[PDB]
């Protein structure tokens, strides 16, 4: 588990891999709900995967 | 292997060489010439990472153990005070040791022509005093530590006329983590 | 950080740019990605449509009173018809002799973006009207 | 499992931020009842160390109860200005520059006109280098 | 979001304020509080120290490679002595015609404001060199 | 307080930025001096 205490600038994501293999992406399959900057200036809001 | 001693070794010319487990002592040693690494060193890059005590040493230098200069008791008096009148107290929260002499206390004042006499009393008995002149002063004094509930109080013996006068002193603490 | 001096500053910068505009100019918006910056050449996004800018385009400046900038009123181009519909991503002008002066980005009409469109996706032949042509300079 | 130091350091460089070439804030306060007067020299402190005070007071703050109190307050060193704050019902802001101050430097702060209220509160704030004296 | 082009419009625009220092010009330095804008004048401020600016103030204008802007340095001033004492807190500049140009702002070295100064702390009768001060236009 | 006896009672509270603290006594008193203090904990962040 990666656990991103705060709301901080780095999202979380996630990797796995063996000692030689390749590596893999958890991201890359799961289904994310989105909170796209309204980008009005100054209206900021950070925020992603936690 | 036996009767277990150690083979001299000595090279002194610049020839080139390069060393693959020569088994040798593992004292001190001294070698002429170009050395070259044939060991790869991916098992269990060149050996003497010992630096690293460079580091740590950096690392110990600076660390959160020692006294601190944070500690300042500011007091800021308008108008004036009048003969044996008190300006300023404040309670002692934390064990805190003072400066001898009162260096790095410091006061100013508007009135440069303001001269008169600062004593310092904790509990009964004085502990400092500051004079002062020209609307400058000086601060004159041994240490003695603070404890935990002890009053730190400071009077005018005699009457003074002023605009504004600060006086700031300064003490150490020992840094301490809470919860 | 920097605060100019309007009339002496302010209004000599702000002409310093859009007089190239005299002899008008072209407009070029293409579907996304968006490059990086106007050296960029494009290379793979589709354009939309072609607006030719009047000439003179702009200028000449103006001060804007209880504001904090200068304001260079523009020109209007005629509705132009667009080719396939495509979904617009960002903009891009080039002066009447082609050079590329600026980039530009797309958004809806209360965006903050340069070029506001009445809807987001624009069908195929679909003439849209011009809002507005207005350059703005902080003070 | 050699080559330990390709992620030792990486263990390393996650305590590197110790005290050292870093400053922290310290914080400077006021206290004020009953209202004041025009001209009014209404707090000063005298500086102990050096101390940095970033450009507009960032991180200042004024609290009271008035809600409809007005005027303007100066931040006074000596003979120079180098700050103000406004005040308008109840809300204050906060406007100047950056400055140095410096032991033997004494910091004023004088009323402008004439003010009504139960009490005020302000409260500045500026950088200090980390020291030792062991 | 618009994005000069390095070469057709960021020149263009720093050249276009920058050459008219060319005649030269001076720095001025004022206790503060620092004027509301250019157009208002000195009312209640007290001048500290004065400075001129070589001709030519500025030219020929580079882009700055790797960033998003365009540099061009200037002259080098000489050093002046301070006409009073106190701590420096804002600054102005005049052209050779004395124009009020821009308003900027000093403070500590490390700063980013428009001088940076080794300590604001100034008395009277101890000067200090102009290590240097240049210009940069955002793209 | 209760000849120089001083007894604290309340409970654990925060205080966040925007917010002032205000002491209101209840009666009249006679002395030459009053001290009183008190300790909060704070988080060590730094400042740049």
């Amino acid at each position: 588990r990666s656990l991103k205490e705060g709301i901080g600038i780095t999202v979380s994501d996630l990797f796995v891999a063996t000692g030689n293999g390749g590596y893999q992406s958890i991201s890359q399959w799961e289904a994310t709900t989105f909170l796209y900057e309204t980008d009005a200036e100054g209206t900021s809001i950070d925020g992603g995967r936690q | 292997p036996d009767p277990r001693t150690y083979g001299a070794l000595t090279k002194t010319g610049s020839c080139s060489y390069a060393f693959q487990d020569f088994a040798r002592s593992n004292m001190a040693e001294t070698v002429t010439g170009a050395k070259w690494l044939v060991s790869n060193g991916r098992d269990i890059l060149n050996s003497h990472f010992e630096g690293i005590d460079n580091a740590l040493q950096t690392l110990q230098e600076y660390s959160p153990l020692g006294r601190s200069v944070a500690v300042d008791f500011g007091f800021s008096i308008i108008g004036g005070w009048s003969a044996d009148e008190t300006v300023g107290v404040h309670a002692v929260s934390h064990e805190t040791v003072i400066p001898s002499n009162m260096a790095g206390s410091i006061m100013v004042t508007d009135s440069s022509t303001l001269d008169g006499v600062l004593n310092v009393m904790v509990g009964t008995s004085v502990v400092g005093t500051v004079t002062i002149t020209d609307g400058a002063a000086v601060f004159a004094s041994s240490e003695f530590n603070l404890d935990p509930g002890q009053l730190v109080r400071i009077v005018s013996t005699s009457e003074g006329t002023f605009e504004y006068v600060g006086l700031t002193l300064v003490g150490h603490r020992q840094v301490v983590y809470v919860d | 950080a920097i605060r100019f001096h309007p009339t002496n500053a302010a209004l000599v910068a702000c002409n310093a740019v859009v007089d190239l505009f005299d002899a008008g100019g072209s407009i070029e918006v293409y579907t996304g990605p968006q490059p990086n910056d106007p050296t960029v050449a494009v290379s793979t996004q589709t354009l939309l449509v072609t607006f030719a800018i009047p000439a003179p385009g702009y200028g000449p400046a103006e001060l804007v009173p209880g504001q904090n900038y200068v304001r260079a009123p523009g020109a209007l181009p005629a509705v132009a018809v667009p080719g396939a519909s495509g979904v617009a991503a960002w903009a891009r002008v080039k002066n009447n002799a082609g050079d590329v002066i600026f980039d530009g980005d797309v958004g809806t009409s209360a965006s903050s973006a340069f070029v506001r469109l009445s809807t987001t996706n624009l069908t195929a032949g679909v003439g849209v009207s011009v809002t507005a042509s207005e350059y703005r300079q902080p003070t």
